[PDB]
């Protein structure tokens, strides 16, 4: 971004999100049957897509369980937001998992994350990111867990999910090269999963416990070892001005420019 | 006839005050016309002073009344004028106008009919105590009204009165200038806050308003001044209570017609004197300009300039005022350059060179402003701007005249005091952004620059010297001599004035609104000058009063406010309604076309890239226009703009919007259009922005309402939030707090911090402390919540407050305040707010606050709670609530179907003497009597009864019991209601029923063990309260005569859920347990109010679900309509007051005609209330409505009375009811009121149980109650509330019945949810739990620990628990989840009855009663009571300890603690026999102890706290005789 310019165009675009809200598309294709069914309730949508912004990819992580004797289905009933930064291509996001109360009633159902540009395939970048959590985390189950990519098509939002290989989970935990194109990246290695959108039900939001999620706009006070806490509470908008500090603390100023105009007229109060 | 639309146009008077609607003027005497080129010039000389009269001197300050004289020192005489009227200042109530021109020194005039009011207050052995009255001192200047209360101060300080300047923000200060007498405001302020009704609380104590220099009736901010005094005359006519209204002007024409306004007694009243009392005689000298182009008449009046100055060079002084900032010097230096052009002519402003004191201008040479480049020579410059200090150093160096030459800005006229020789205005015109243009200044600007013209001491005789355009030349003259008009300007502002008095309540309809437009100086105008108002002489003859044009006017503004949505008003009533945005828009002084922008522009998914654009849409900017020159400032400032603009280009909307955000980042300007706009636009800015935030907040918008209250609070504190919370304390350094910022370390990780890692951040240790001091002293809250769900669709919320900050009143001030609003699962939706303020006294001290939240079908995950400061920026706390583990309970099953039955005739039982007792009342038993008949009469099972109150249950029961009647001669029937007022209520009743009808003896319980033994087995049916019924039966297995009844009838069961419930419900249950041994049955028959879970009651109290008969609110005998009436006032005094006016309006609405209740708050408030409604009831030019019979009639009763007040109030048709009342009092106003002759009865709530007398409407007012012992204001118990309701029932007449709540916003939603709603009633048994266990252990009813179990499973609580477990915060549904449970229960009940030394705990399994326990059972005495006793009383305790341990008894702590409590206590502490160690008199235990000392020195209390001592009394005995235990 050129940080200065490049931040305000973006940021009177996103004061937009919302109408994207309202027109989403869901893939349909070809449901394996014997996979797994993810749910996604509506409003935890609409909120994730109204926080982001069209070119950074935000994500959130996924928490959910199985409606009472119908373990084929997973119910997502919460997202969690965590101390981040994205690419338009990725997202960085620290090696600690959530860990916390209302958790852990439920199980971790993978990831979601928004990209600026439709593919129809999961970006090598993200069967990376998925395997390599995987790697470091038995409590994500490969067969279990997925990655919905919600894209920003014309005054839209449209959305898919995937579910690694094993081909892909080895191919990813081996990964280095993150570049749009690495060695060895296959369409082999992920599988698209069947996934509904609901109105019956309210998800919730899960955000950090003294900060805020969104740390874009401050890319050294983030690190991969970084520890969190949680809160029950919904994120704050992508260009929230807490996100913003360096950008309000622009100030520099002599208080004695008040001398000029010091007529006060005033009157009321 | 009907009304015709007309255009406000072309009937307005542009450039007001500018005005001049004589177009003719005059000469003085001596006056002569001289024209130059290019300017003519006008010369008047001194006008000639009157002489002095036969036999009239002047009158020093001694032969003036002895007080008064008092604060006068330093002035040995009074000034003429002064003089002449002291006489009505000081011996008269008559109304006052003085016309006297300026330096006549009217002050000193009004200031004595203040020390008159001052006086009217005062005592022998005190002076001028302050709480009898207030004056209001209204000025039309800022700088004015600082320095006036800067002066006034001091000199009424010998009296010690406290007078201060009115700029309090509403809320914080209000409380602040309630201790505060003789306040000083600007008319505006005074407008603003009387329209939202800070000043309501201040009124009637109000006996004198000053309006000082009124002729600001001619400026555009004349309507204020006009809606002010409309407003208090209007006032004034319908409370008869008078205030004194004192008139200052300026000498002008139109005096007599600003009488008329003033209600000021020509004859009496009127003062005028002319332009020859002026103390320091004025000449003259207007020079007009003639010149078109301005750039040669930049020149042209330079050079007048100069040869004027010139003139006066020699021994004399020149004052210059210019309108501009900067000029102020660009003037001087001018003069200096010029006089240096001169070849050092025009120099040598001294006497000599050494002379005059030239080192006086040269000693004094370093200073903050330009005036080091000034001072060396003869002249410098004045302004606020360069310099505060200085300002002053520079007045001091005028004084002492050392300096002969002095240009300045008009703030200096009106600040501080300092005249000179000669003043020079240079000219007469501003800048005006308001108007978007240049024009002309004001008025009372020159009035007051010129006004300065000419020395009190050093001067013979002053001149002044306007240099103007001659086209405005003639205006000037009809001013400074007096030719000038002075009209209203409010025809412009008539929509907006309208608006507000509508909001306030103070018109109805468009009667009251032309009556109100008859209180207007532009009525009197319009009277006497139809000609220049726009009527037409032989239509003015058509219509004298101008009712028709009066009628006209205002009808097109209230189509003008009904088309901007202010109001809803149809033209066929006439009538007016208010709507929120209405009022948001009175409130915040914002136009009616501003406020309807916003209603169009303003949406849920604002960004504040839009909510800016929105903002400068604001109709108040309307003539705000972008200039070429400064389009290349706006650029840069555009692009260095946080918020994007960009939807813009340079238009208005752009400008206002890069100059709000210049101001809050804070950005100085080039441009001095620019600046001034800035300034216009910031200023008018909080306003706008603040009825943004409070109309998108009341629509329940979360996100806009954040964005936009921290708008407001970055206006307020002109900063952005991404700046550090700590630059909010003034008293912080710039360098640190930059410092701080420089370094990112999130402001919340400061408290983790001490002093000394604070300093280790920045590495400036030194700051380390002082920065520490700021951390803590920032406004910090912590808060835990209680969540209890109540039904599947509502859940319980009490939220703690508890302060995490330091307060410092140098910082916090008198309060802080904070919005509570819980926001829905996506912060999207705010489900509820409410407004809480923490005071001074209660910082550290934890507030509970209770509010119910809805929940819905998709059951989220959570809500949030969010706390933030309203004035303070970055301070917030947000506190999820997870539902995660949330149980709702089970849905609630429908009421059984009132069926469709032949209305049953009393001739249903077959006896004729029972039918005796009903067939002379009603033919007919009601729907629910004969749907419950058969069963309840003709069958020998429990029944359960819920109706809502009003349904009749009572004879419902009476059914049972005539049935038990034929089953026995001799058979015993024990009922039961939880309210002692309702059992002697029932008693009076069954008393004549059954013993005078049917010879069946009747009884009522009371205090005593014994002689209530012996009242019940000699009666048939025994009438008993919960605790009288539970002492006696706790010891059922010995008393024969308890297991021996028949019948048993609970009354009002859901009063379960209240508090003393649980004593009811552990009866019930005994109940039924001795049905259990006894092998008999013994019928129970429990009735209550509609209950959603009745089936829980029936099937704990042993009901089939067939003879379960439950009934929806809608099923009465008598339909009810219910309204409830939302008041957004939080401060309960205002509250309560504004909602006056709408009671009698409820009555003239609802029930015109028909009987009415008022329930009030307080014992007194039913006086105040039966008084107000007699006082608004002569407004309505209806007196004595509400009374129905002749005066001679009710002399026989107002004998038999001793309050003074009730003779009165009952008189005119009203009376009251209350606790002080001599009960012949209050049997005599119920027989009026039901006989007929009085239509209205206000009654304190405290009254609403124990009432035999009903209504038709009833009109609750104000739902909460007060507190002393948290001191808060604490919501009516909701049943309580529904008897209120239900004592609007007359089914022997009416066809309806009617009831108004009002009540605050908080509290409407829970109202308009569960008074409509069928009940939930739950068990509190859980909570109040180891009175009985003990008791029961006593008796061998709980033998062990499995005993204590089974108990438990005989009642209500067993029942409840599974149905709605998260109430109980019993975590599971399940089986084994309730068993243990209950165990848990009986575990920690009877281990804490253990660790009392109420029992012992055998082998861990069984128990036995000991000592303690057996006493406590036995006194029936609390048994932590008696625990306290077991670790206070010792070897050596005597009367004085007896008397505090005895105090400090848990029956003792029911006691209530009444409004301002705290001092009346300690002035009968401070007189009793044994003192207090360091005693909190907002305590309970203390006010028995001295209430009980009272009552040993047998002194006489007031009848209030003699009613508590007689209550202590009751049951003291029984806890002495423990103790002798």
């Amino acid at each position: 971004f050129s940080s200065k310019t490049e931040w305000r165009v973006r940021a009177i675009s996103a004061a937009n999100l919302h109408l994207r809200t309202n027109h989403i598309y869901v893939s349909s294709d070809d449901i394996k049957e014997t996979g797994y069914t993810y749910i996604l309730p509506k409003n935890v949508l609409k909120k994730f897509i109204c926080i982001s912004d069209l070119r950074a990819q935000i994500a959130g992580y996924l928490y959910g369980v199985s409606p009472p004797d119908n373990p084929q289905v997973k119910e997502i009933r919460c997202i969690v937001m965590v101390p981040q930064w994205g690419t338009h291509q990725t997202v960085h996001l620290p090696g600690q998992l959530p860990q916390h109360e209302y958790l852990k009633e439920m199980e971790p159902l993978g990831w979601i994350h928004t990209q600026p540009n439709e593919s129809p395939q999961l970006s090598p970048q993200d069967v990376t990111t998925h395997a390599k959590i995987m790697a470091d985390n038995p409590s994500w189950d490969g067969e279990k867990t997925i990655i919905i990519t919600c894209s920003f098509t014309p005054g839209s939002c449209t959305l898919t999910a995937y579910k690694l290989t094993p081909s892909g989970y080895e191919w990813g935990r081996q990964n280095t090269d993150k570049g749009n194109n690495p060695k060895g990246y296959l369409p082999s290695h992920y599988e698209r999963v069947q996934m509904l959108l609901s109105d019956r039900f309210l998800g919730f939001f899960m955000v950090p416990a003294q900060s805020s999620w969104n740390y874009n706009f401050m890319g050294v006070r983030h690190d991969p070892n970084m520890k969190y806490e949680l809160q029950l509470a919904n994120p704050k908008e992508f260009y929230h001005e807490v996100h913003r500090p360096s950008h309000f603390l622009n100030f520099a100023l002599l208080q004695e420019g008040e001398v000029y105009s010091a007529d006060r007229e005033d009157l009321y109060a | 006839a009907p009304r015709q639309v007309l255009d406000l146009e072309d009937l307005v008077f542009t450039q007001g005050s500018h005005f001049m609607a004589n177009k003719r003027c005059q000469l003085p005497d001596g006056s002569f016309r001289r024209q130059r080129k290019g300017y003519e010039e006008v010369h008047v000389p001194a006008l000639k002073p009157k002489p002095f009269g036969s036999e009239e001197q002047l009158l020093p300050v001694e032969k003036l009344p002895k007080y008064a004289q008092a604060g006068f020192e330093g002035f040995k005489t009074l000034n003429r004028i002064q003089s002449k009227l002291y006489r009505a200042a000081l011996e008269t109530d008559e109304n006052l106008l003085l016309c006297a021109p300026t330096g006549a020194g009217k002050t000193n005039v009004a200031l004595m009919c203040m020390l008159r009011e001052i006086g009217k207050h005062i005592n022998m052995d005190g002076t001028i105590n302050v709480d009898d009255f207030k004056i209001i001192y209204i000025a039309p200047m800022r700088s004015l009204v600082q320095e006036m209360v800067g002066s006034f101060g001091k000199r009424l300080a010998t009296y010690g009165i406290t007078v201060a300047e009115l700029t309090g923000d509403h809320q914080l200060c209000k409380e602040e200038i309630s201790a505060t007498q003789i306040i000083v405001c600007t008319p505006e302020k005074w407008d603003i806050i009387t329209r939202k009704g800070g000043e309501r609380t201040y009124t009637q104590l109000v006996r004198l308003i000053i309006l000082d220099e009124i002729h600001l009736l001619h400026d555009d901010r004349g309507p204020v001044l006009e809606a002010l005094v409309a407003r208090a005359i209007r006032n004034i006519e319908m409370t008869q209570e008078d205030v004194r209204l004192i008139g200052l002007s300026a000498t002008l024409p139109n005096y007599e017609d600003v009488a008329t306004f003033l209600r000021v007694d020509p004859a009496k009243g009127l003062f005028y004197f002319d332009n020859s009392f002026r103390p320091v005689p004025l000449e003259q000298t207007y020079v007009g300009i003639t010149e078109k182009k301005a750039i040669k008449r930049f020149q042209i009046m330079n050079e007048i300039v100069y040869e004027k100055i010139m003139e006066h060079a020699g021994k004399n002084q020149v004052l210059v005022f210019v309108h501009s900032r900067k000029e102020t010097g660009k003037t001087a230096r001018a003069i200096r350059d010029m006089c240096l052009e001169k070849d050092t002519l025009g120099l040598f402003l001294r006497e000599g060179s050494a002379s005059t004191e030239v080192l006086r201008t040269e000693a004094e040479q370093c200073k903050n402003l330009e005036l080091k480049d000034l001072l060396p020579y003869g002249f410098a410059i004045h302004h606020a701007g360069m310099t505060r200090v200085d300002r002053t150093l520079v007045e001091d160096l005028f004084a002492d005249k050392h300096i002969q030459v002095l240009v300045s800005t008009a703030t200096l006229a009106w600040g501080v005091n300092l005249p000179a020789h000669t003043v020079i205005i240079k000219g007469t015109q501003v800048y005006s952004p308001e108007k978007g243009r240049w024009t002309e200044l004001g008025a009372l600007d020159i009035l007051q620059m010129l006004g300065r013209a000419g020395r009190p001491q050093y001067d013979t005789k002053g001149e002044g010297i306007l240099i103007t355009s001659h086209g405005e030349l003639q205006y000037y003259l009809s001013l400074l001599n007096q030719q000038l008009p002075i009209e209203s300007q409010m025809v412009s502002k008539l929509p907006d004035m309208l608006n507000a008095e509508i909001v306030l309540g103070n018109v109805q309809n468009a009667k009251d609104a032309v009556n109100w437009l008859g209180y207007a100086y532009l009525y009197i105008r319009m009277l006497r000058s139809p000609t220049l108002y726009g009527i037409s002489h032989d239509d003015l003859k058509g219509d004298p009063l101008l009712d028709q044009r009066r009628l006209d006017l205002v009808h097109t503004a209230a189509l003008m406010l009904d088309k901007n949505n202010l109001v809803k008003y149809d033209k066929k009533t006439g009538n007016f309604q208010v709507t929120e945005l209405g009022r948001i828009a009175s409130h915040y002084y914002i136009t009616n076309d501003t406020v309807q922008t916003y209603n169009q522009l303003l949406k849920p998914t604002l960004s504040e890239i839009e909510l800016f654009r929105v903002f400068s849409l604001s109709s108040e900017f309307k003539n705000i226009t972008v200039r070429e020159e400064e389009k290349l400032e706006l650029q840069k400032l555009l692009e260095r703009v946080p918020i994007p603009v960009k939807e813009s280009i340079e238009e208005p909307s752009a400008k206002i919007n890069v100059l709000l955000q210049a101001f809050i980042s804070q950005l100085k300007l080039e441009g001095f259009a620019l600046m001034a706009d800035m300034v216009y636009v910031t200023q008018s800015a909080g306003r706008l922005m603040r009825a943004i935030f409070e109309i998108v907040l009341n629509r329940g918008w979360a996100q806009l309402t954040d964005k936009t209250l921290n708008l407001c609070k970055m206006i307020d504190k002109r900063m952005w939030q991404s700046m550090c919370p700590l630059r909010q304390f003034r008293k912080l350094p710039e360098e640190v707090v930059k410092k701080i910022e420089k370094k990112n370390f999130p402001f919340e990780r400061l408290y983790d911090l001490n002093h000394n890692e604070i300093g280790e951040l920045i590495r400036m240790p030194k700051m380390g402390k002082t920065i520490h001091k700021y951390v803590h002293l920032f406004p910090k809250l912590e808060l835990s919540v209680h969540l209890q769900p109540i039904t599947r669709s509502t859940l319980k919320v009490e939220l703690t407050i508890t302060p995490d900050f330091q307060w410092d009143e140098k910082v916090h001030g008198s309060s802080e305040a904070f919005w509570i609003l819980v926001e829905d699962v996506d912060s999207e939706v705010i489900l509820h707010h409410e407004y809480f303020l923490l005071k001074a006294k209660y910082a550290q001290d934890e507030h509970l606050i209770t509010f119910f939240v809805p929940v819905f079908e998709p059951l989220p995950p959570q809500y949030f709670i969010r706390v933030v400061s309203d004035r303070w920026l970055s301070c917030e706390t947000q506190l999820p609530v997870s539902f995660r583990h949330l149980i709702l309970p089970e849905k609630y099953p429908p009421p059984t179907e009132l069926l469709d039955l032949q209305p049953l005739p009393v001739s249903a039982l077959r006896n004729s003497a029972f039918e005796s007792l009903y067939q002379d009342k009603f033919p007919f038993f009601n729907p629910i009597q004969t749907q419950v008949f058969n069963t309840v009469y003709n069958s020998d099972d429990n029944v359960f009864v819920g109706a809502p109150t009003g349904s009749g249950k009572t004879i419902c029961a009476e059914f049972a019991i005539l049935r038990m009647l034929l089953q026995s001669s001799e058979g015993r029937c024990v009922y039961i209601t939880p309210m002692e007022a309702l059992a002697e209520q029932v008693y009076m009743d069954w008393y004549e029923k059954f013993q005078d009808r049917l010879n069946k003896k009747v009884v009522l319980l009371t205090g005593e063990t014994s002689t209530d033994l012996k009242l019940l087995g000699k009666g048939n049916i025994i009438i008993s309260t919960p605790e009288k019924w539970d002492i006696l039966s706790r010891r059922w297995k010995q008393r024969k005569n308890v297991q021996n009844i028949n019948l048993f009838v609970v009354d009002e069961v859901h009063l379960i859920g209240g508090e003393n419930g649980p004593v009811l419900e552990v009866i019930c249950s005994r109940m039924r347990y001795i049905s259990s041994q006894i092998e008999r049955p013994i019928r129970i028959v429990a009735l209550s109010s509609s209950l959603s879970n009745a089936k829980d009651v029936a099937h704990w109290l042993g009901c089939s679900a067939t003879s379960t008969f439950n009934f929806h609110p809608n099923v009465r005998p008598v339909p009810l309509e219910l309204h409830i009436q939302g008041f957004n006032i939080s401060h309960t005094q205002t509250r309560l007051l504004s909602m006056a006016k709408p009671v009698y309006h409820a009555i003239t609405k609802h029930s015109p005609k028909k009987p009415v209740i008022v329930f009030v708050p307080s014992r007194k408030q039913t006086r105040l209330t039966a008084i107000d409604i007699l006082t608004t009831c002569a407004a309505d030019i209806q007196r004595q409505r509400f009374l129905h019979c002749t005066e001679k009639d009710l002399i026989p009763y107002l004998e038999k009375l001793s309050d003074s007040t009730l003779k009165e109030t009952l008189l005119n048709g009203v009376g009251y009811l209350h606790e002080g009342l001599s009960p012949m009092e209050r049997r005599l106003v119920e027989q009026l009121f039901s006989s007929g002759a009085i239509q209205v009865v206000v009654a304190s709530r405290s009254l609403c149980w124990g009432m035999n007398v009903a209504a038709h409407l009833v009109i609750i007012m104000d739902t909460q109650y007060y507190n002393g012992k948290i001191h808060a204001y604490v919501d009516y118990p909701i049943y309580d509330v529904l008897q209120m309701v239900g004592h609007a029932n007359r089914p022997l007449q009416d066809d309806e019945g009617r009831c108004v709540i009002m009540c605050q916003g908080s509290k409407k939603d829970f109202f308009k949810k569960f008074l409509y709603e069928p009940l939930p009633v739950e068990s509190h048994l859980d909570h109040c739990m180891h009175d009985h266990f003990n008791a029961e252990i006593v008796t061998k009813t709980i033998e062990n620990k499995q005993d204590a179990v089974d108990y438990l499973t005989w009642t209500f609580l067993y029942r409840r628990m599974t149905q709605n477990p998260n109430y109980y915060n019993l975590q599971g549904i399940s089986h084994r989840h309730l068993s243990d449970h209950l165990s848990e229960l009986v575990e920690q009940t009877l281990s804490d009855l253990e660790q009392s030394k109420c029992i012992s705990i055998e082998d861990e399994m069984d128990v036995a009663p000991l000592n303690l326990g057996m006493i406590a059972a036995y006194y029936y005495i609390n048994y932590t009571t008696i625990e306290l006793f077991s670790m206070s009383l010792n070897a050596k305790t005597k009367v004085r300890g007896l008397i505090e341990i005895i105090s400090n008894a848990a029956e003792y702590e029911n006691i209530p603690i009444r409004h301002h409590e705290d001092n009346l206590l300690r002035q009968l502490a401070q007189k009793v026999p044994h003192k207090l160690n360091n005693p909190k008199f907002n305590d309970p235990h203390v006010k028995t102890n001295l209430l009980l000392q009272a009552h040993l020195s047998r002194m006489q209390l007031s009848a209030e706290l003699q009613s508590d001592t007689e209550e202590i009394l009751s049951k003291a005995i029984r806890l002495i005789q423990a103790c002798v235990d």
